[PDB]
RNA sequence: GCGCCGUGGCGCAGUGGAAGCGCGCAGGUCUCAUAAACCUGAUGUCCUCGGAUCGAAACCGAGCGGCGCUACCA
């Protein structure tokens, strides 16, 4: 058994100008980490960068403000679920 | 100071306070909350009547008044027309929140 | 047969509160 | 240790566990967010008033210690729509039960009904209904429920299936539930000469129906763990406990004593002669109605190559039909089924997703 | 009940004097402006309570919550 909904963490991170960032924090360790972001390049206009944190967790960047249009690109290519997404900051 | 201070925004002059009357609704203009920022002038922007709509920036706010996700707005709609619409006047913050405590817009969607 | 019962019921509702 | 063994069959959350809890005292420790999940357990002693609950009389009338009638036990049920495997393995063991309705909702709610026919079904005749949550009521609603159940009562095998109100918040009431339950439940006598023969529903437990087990024999669990084959397991009773006070013999009516894993398994004597079938012949009958659900749809006959859930004792297994005659199915197991006897089986198929009882009949060989 | 996390906010780590990292919010500084880049934070002593010992969040207990073990213990 697993677990359905895990806390998907979506920051307001700041960007070069008044422009940001969407961070993700909390990422389900099951699908090709690489391959994703690759896919993220593709579809935006975004360059994919991961941080590395010890045991648990991974920082995946995308510079830009998206979020909700973000979510509903993962929603559109299979890997991550609808429940599972939090947005943080305003 | 405007957006970014700059040598070029003191040939300008802003005219209009902070303490400004708030504008009312008329015939063919109602109030929009703004769905999605669009290019070129370009906005897409829900009505609170229960229309979905495409807004555009008519001249006056162009370069004037800058905005934001999540605003409420007046938008006279086309009278000849229906899916295109112009943004007429943008609402302040605490403006916004008078209109709502007000309820001349329904209650539907947050600032 | 409701007599029985209905006394029953009578014999509940005199120990409420 | 226990005479007999009594159900409280119902729809969900009416109350099952609390009437347990005003009869007994005891909590079935719930689960805890949710509601009963296992079978619940508990026992009781009941005494009569010649001149009760506990050797005391002096609670009415006056002192002489009241006389000892019988030790009882009872089977808490769940009551979700889900449960109903688990509800139909139980009955197996039962020597009668109490329908707990409740006075503040639409009397015959999906699962009351899917029970009471359960009941009328297995054999469990013994009946007794209870209108439980009175203390929330007008003084008219639980007069005309108790007419809706007095007419529903009626065509039904259910006599005068009496209909004792209670409170099973306050336990008001309660004494002349004991009083009812003290004429309708009968003790069956059980001739003891006969093959040692009992039921699993827990394991960490199950009960006697037919034959007595004593401290010391040697004995076997069917089908038994498995290999893909099923084989019996032998051990020694090391010890004979119910309740919490251990005895060195054990009769029926009642419980006796890692997860739950021989669940649906039986003990007997060993080197005794009992079939680990993979594949059985049902002789059989249909409900014309699914009664259960919260719709009454019209039950389809049985169609070859379905799969089936079969309740068979305290054991749920799952099979799929080879033969489709009028009343006699032929049906190959996932797991074996050892049958002791001649027999009694509840048949049930997965309508909407939920599983759901449609229909009987008697195991063959 | 056990084990780790017990915050100064989240998310990561370390145990006997030393305010531990990455992010976030709150605020500053630098630049005409924002961001990067920088510092300072907030319940003052890193669960609740007190003690052995000057002391300490760390040593010890009674008392709570999340999961790594259990399976409902008559
Ligand atoms: C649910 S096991 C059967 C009841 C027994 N008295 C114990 O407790
Ligand atoms: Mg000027």
């Amino acid at each position: 058994e697993t677990a359905t909904s895990n806390y998907i963490h979506i920051r307001i991170q700041q960007r070069n100008g008044r422009k940001t960032l969407t961070t993700v924090q909390g990422v389900p360790e099951e699908y090709d980490l690489k391959r994703i972001l690759k896919v993220l390049k593709k579809d935006f206009a975004c360059n994919g960068n991961i941080v590395k944190d010890p045991e648990m967790g991974e920082i995946i960047q995308l510079q830009g403000d998206q979020r909700a249009k973000v979510c509903e690109f993962m929603i559109s290519q299979l890997g991550l679920q609808k429940k599972n997404i939090k947005i943080h900051g305003f | 100071n405007t957006k970014g201070g700059k040598k070029g925004r003191r040939g300008k002059n802003d005219s209009d306070g902070p303490k400004r009357e708030l504008i009312y609704k008329e015939e063919g203009q109602e109030y929009a909350q703004i769905t999605k920022m669009l290019g070129n002038g370009r906005v897409e922007a829900s009505c609170f009547d229960g229309n979905k709509r495409m807004a555009h920036i008519r001249g006056k706010l162009r370069k004037k008044v800058w905005m934001g996700q999540g605003d409420i707005i007046l938008v006279s709609l086309r009278d000849f027309q229906d899916d295109q619409c112009d943004v007429v006047h943008k609402y302040n913050l605490d403006e916004a929140r008078t209109l709502k405590n007000q309820g001349e817009l329904p209650e539907n969607a947050k600032i | 047969v409701g007599l029985p019962y209905s006394e029953l019921l009578s014999r509940f509702f005199n120990i409420l509160r | 240790q226990a005479t007999i063994n009594i159900g409280t069959i119902g729809h969900v959350a009416h109350g099952k566990s609390t009437v347990v809890r005003a009869i007994s005292g005891v909590q079935t420790v719930r689960l805890e967010r949710n509601i009963t999940i296992k079978l619940g357990y508990a026992n009781a002693k009941i005494y009569k008033c010649q001149e009760e609950i506990s050797p005391k009389c002096q609670r009415p009338g006056c002192p002489g210690r009241y006389k000892l009638v019988r030790h009882v036990s009872f089977v808490d049920c769940p009551g979700h729509d889900i449960l109903m495997s688990t509800m139909l393995s139980g009955a197996a063991v039962m020597d009668a039960a109490l329908l707990l309705i409740a006075g503040n909702e639409s009397c015959p709610q999906p699962q009351t009904s899917e029970h009471l026919a359960a009941i009328e079904i297995m054999k469990l005749k013994h009946v007794i209904i209870l209108q439980n949550k009175v203390d929330l009521m007008r003084e008219e609603s639980a007069l005309e429920h108790q007419k809706s159940i007095l007419k529903f009562i009626r065509g039904t095998i259910a006599d005068g299936a009496p209909i004792v109100p209670i409170s099973a918040q306050l336990k008001y009431n309660i004494d002349a539930v004991n009083e009812f339950i003290v004429k309708t439940i009968p003790v069956p006598p059980r001739d003891f000469m006969i093959s040692p023969r009992l039921i699993v529903i827990r394991s960490f437990g199950g009960s006697i129906l037919n034959g007595v087990f004593k401290l010391g024999d040697e004995i076997e669990i069917r089908p038994g763990i498995v290999t893909i084959q099923c084989k019996p397991i032998f051990s020694n009773i090391v010890s004979l406990f119910a309740e919490q006070n251990d005895l060195k013999f054990a009769v029926p009516g009642g419980l006796i004593g890692r997860a739950d894993r021989l669940v649906g398994q039986v003990v007997g004597a060993k080197g005794h002669l009992p079939n680990i079938y993979t594949d059985i012949e049902i002789n059989y009958f249909l409900l014309r109605r699914l009664l259960g659900v919260k719709k009454q749809a019209k039950v389809r006959k049985l169609e070859p190559n379905e799969v089936l859930m079969v309740n068979i004792g305290s054991t749920a297994t799952g099979a799929r039909v080879v033969a489709v005659k009028a009343d006699m199915a032929r049906l190959q197991l996932t797991s074996p089924a050892c049958t002791e006897i001649n027999e009694k089986i509840a048949l049930s198929r997965r309508i909407e997703k939920h599983w759901r009882l449609i229909g009987w009949a008697t195991i063959k060989k």
